[PDB]
């Protein structure tokens, strides 16, 4: 095989269409894709336009959480009411704008101190289900000694992420950064997986970007491909980042990545 | 216009220190993040220094970190870059640019300087010998060799800009004597070699050494 | 540090193409990437918003697409002034870092290269050294072969040469090769020439000269 139609069928694979949004960003909850939450995909098309209109971030092992999400399928997310007793939640910022309004990524919670106190939190979550949690976190970076101070009522803030089998702990790096949506702050992003049994600890006593739920982790039969073909309705069992193609002839060379029933390379 | 010049920049010997300058004006220099920017000879670009608008918030590329000192002077509309302990790999075209921040979100370098040549070496400058290439089918060629000199670069210019059409000035080499050398030709009509005078106008600024030689046939 | 890996390192597009250049980072970002524009002896500028496009009219034909780990550069329409070596920079997280570089490289149609030589001037036999210019005006691809000859003797390590970058309006090279002796074996002889190969020539030429 050496010619494909230029379009992806929607069928038979579950195509879901990024636009513009990455999987990270509807992981997180940019106000442009919240119209991704908890939806389900076989194939999961990044497109070249994606662009980040939030909070600005870092993922340190970008490709491997990318990994996760792709393969599990879904986004589905399921809140859960952690105990931030003594710190002011549900921050926002003029960065992240929702319907006209100051906000911040919806799957997250950035957490202040309260009455200029912000205590040391410890939360114990027990992961009673039967199915790997996915739990999403990070870490705020102030501007300067004195963002930290008037955010936190903290100079040395410290946060740790723990469970049975791993654990990790992140220092904020204070200092001026390019502004990005007049923001000179940012922020790193990590992920834990609290497998069934195990318990998730966190140990924050500053710049902790606090989790407010998980998200299921399925059976990996699912994948994401980085694609600027258009989604087409049409039905083809192979499918490549230049388009659908037929799988009768046994190889092909249009292009080494893909997915589903395809000839082979 | 606007405008970033930059002065400072010369050979110097390993070890020793240097100073650049990076004048700016037709913008606010006391708005602007200012950078320093330098590419070595078959190198990419690398981004070295950075002071922040009101001064006294400066961070370093960790090659010349502990070596050289980014400063501002709002008042004069000048940055200044200190160099000391340069070592040969600090041989390079050193660029200064200000940091675009349209609305509230940082595009870029928009503006850069002109550019500064900083040569560390041990040898010394030389300036070059220019000789001409005189014109022995339809149309003719002629030009002038910029032979033996020391350090980078040399500027070439025919009749002090009134010819540039059909202008090719070569990139040096440098040939085993550890000197440079390089030639600049220009082809014209082969019926105008009588009526019209052909001048190079070589330049060789370390040396301060400039020629105008006759190109005659 | 934030590091960027920049593909290709080389690229020859013919005009009017479509061309797309890639960085990818060591870190994902949010923060899109800064491209550059790298033209011989200028000084870099920037691309995806050049001059006062934000302040003024929007239209602009380099752009530049990408979140995470993979950003792009795409130029709408390849052009012969396009010649240079583009950069991509990270402003996420100082310090600031570049790429590789990707030198893009017009192409056109094949060319046939006009070639002169020169004898040496009276002014430098006078100081003992000889230097035979032969030059290789407006030519294309790039690939073309100088042989040196001494009373039709051949010639190898004694001559040096250098190519101009590719014009920003024919898209063409130019080519000089230098042949340097002394004095007394410059006058131990009389005939050099200057032999030429090249794609857009059926057979190979030689300019040539006598005394
Ligand atoms: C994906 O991103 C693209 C690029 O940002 C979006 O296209 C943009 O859509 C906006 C609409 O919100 C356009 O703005 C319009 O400008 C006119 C002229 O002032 C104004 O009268 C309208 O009220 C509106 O604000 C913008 O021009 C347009 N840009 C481009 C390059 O097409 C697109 O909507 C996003 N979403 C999707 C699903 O593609
Ligand atoms: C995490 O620590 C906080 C305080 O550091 C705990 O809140 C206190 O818990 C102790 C132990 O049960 C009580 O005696 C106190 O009355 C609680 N309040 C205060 C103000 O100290 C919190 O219970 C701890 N987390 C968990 C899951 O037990
Ligand atoms: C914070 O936000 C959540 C969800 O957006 C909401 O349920 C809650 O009432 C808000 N306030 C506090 C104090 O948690």
């Amino acid at each position: 095989q050496n010619s494909s139609i230029g379009e992806i069928c929607d069928s038979p694979h579950q195509i879901l269409d990024g636009e513009n949004c990455t999987l990270i960003d509807a992981l997180l909850g940019d106000p442009q894709c919240d119209g991704f939450q908890n939806k389900k995909w076989d194939l999961f098309v990044e497109r070249s336009k994606a662009y980040s209109n939030c909070y600005p971030y870092d993922v340190p092992d970008y490709a491997s959480l990318r990994s996760l999400v792709a393969s599990s399928g879904t986004l589905e997310f399921n809140n859960e009411s952690f105990n931030w007793n003594g710190v002011t939640q549900n921050g926002t910022s003029s960065a992240c704008i929702r319907r006209s309004n100051n906000s911040f990524f919806s799957r997250l919670n950035w957490l202040t101190h309260l009455n200029f106190k912000y205590p040391a939190l410890n939360v114990t979550m027990p992961n009673n289900e039967q199915f790997d949690k996915l739990y999403i976190w990070g870490v705020h970076h102030p501007v300067t000694d004195k963002d930290q101070i008037f955010l936190y009522a903290q100079p040395s803030g410290r946060i740790t992420v723990s469970t049975k089998r791993s654990q990790q702990a992140v220092i904020p790096n204070i200092g001026f950064r390019p502004r990005i949506r007049n923001i000179p702050s940012r922020i790193s992003i990590y992920w834990t997986i609290v497998k069934p049994g195990d318990i998730l600890l966190i140990n924050s006593t500053g710049n902790l970007i606090a989790p407010r739920g998980y998200f299921k982790i399925r059976s990996g039969k699912s994948s994401i491909m980085r694609s600027d073909a258009p989604i087409g309705k049409c039905k083809s069992e192979c499918i490549t980042p230049n388009g659908s193609i037929p799988n009768d002839k046994p190889f092909q060379n249009v292009n080494r990545i893909t997915y589903g029933a395809c000839p082979r390379y | 216009e606007v405008q970033l010049v930059e002065s400072g920049g010369g050979l110097v010997q390993p070890g020793g220190s240097l100073r650049l300058s990076c004048e700016a004006s037709g913008f606010t220099f006391s708005n602007y993040e200012m950078n320093w920017v330098r590419q070595a000879p078959g190198k990419g670009l690398e981004w070295l220094s950075y002071i922040r608008s009101s001064g006294t918030v400066t961070s370093y590329a960790d090659s010349v970190k502990g070596r050289f000192t980014i400063s501002r002077d709002n008042a004069k509309n000048s940055l200044y870059l200190q160099m000391n302990s340069l070592r040969a790999e600090d041989t390079a075209v050193y660029y200064c640019a200000r940091d675009l921040v349209y609305t509230g979100s940082y595009y870029g370098m928009d503006v850069w300087g002109q550019g500064t040549r900083v040569t560390v070496s041990g040898a010394s400058t030389k300036g070059p010998s220019v000789f001409p290439l005189a014109p022995s089918g339809g149309t003719a060629a002629l030009g002038c060799l910029v032979k033996d000199y020391f350090p980078e670069p040399v500027t070439v210019s025919w009749n002090s800009g009134a010819l540039t059409s059909g202008v090719h000035t070569f990139p040096a080499v440098l040939q085993s004597s550890g000197l440079y050398s390089l030639s600049s030709v220009v082809t014209v009509p082969s019926s105008s070699l009588g009526t019209q005078t052909y001048i190079c106008n070589v330049n060789h600024k370390p040396s301060n050494t400039k020629v105008d030689k006759r190109v005659e046939p | 540090a934030i590091q960027l890996t920049q593909s290709p390192s080389s690229l020859s597009a013919s005009v009017g193409d479509r061309v797309t250049i890639t960085c990818r980072t060591s870190q994902g970002i949010s923060t899109p990437l800064a491209w550059y524009q790298h033209k011989p002896g200028k000084s870099p500028k920037l691309l995806i918003h050049d001059a006062f496009s934000l302040e003024s009219g929007v239209p602009s034909r380099f752009s530049g697409s990408g979140s995470g780990t993979d950003f792009s550069l795409t130029i709408s329409s390849v052009q012969p002034e396009d010649f240079a070596t583009y950069y991509c920079q990270q402003f996420y997280d100082y310090p600031i870092t570049f790429g590789q570089g990707t030198r893009l490289e017009i192409r056109r149609t094949v060319a046939a290269p006009s070639v002169f030589i020169f004898p040496p001037s009276d002014e430098q036999l006078k100081s003992g050294t000889a230097s035979v210019v032969c030059l290789l005006n407006n030519f294309y691809p790039r690939e073309a072969k100088v042989q040196w000859k001494v009373d039709n003797a051949l010639q190898s390590g004694n001559s040096q040469e250098s190519v101009t970058e590719q014009d920003s309006k024919d898209s063409t090279y130019s080519l000089s090769s230098t042949l340097t002796l002394s004095k007394a074996d410059y006058e131990k002889h009389k005939v050099y020439a200057c032999e030429v190969t090249h794609q857009g020539l059926s057979s190979p030429v030689t300019k040539s000269f006598n005394r």
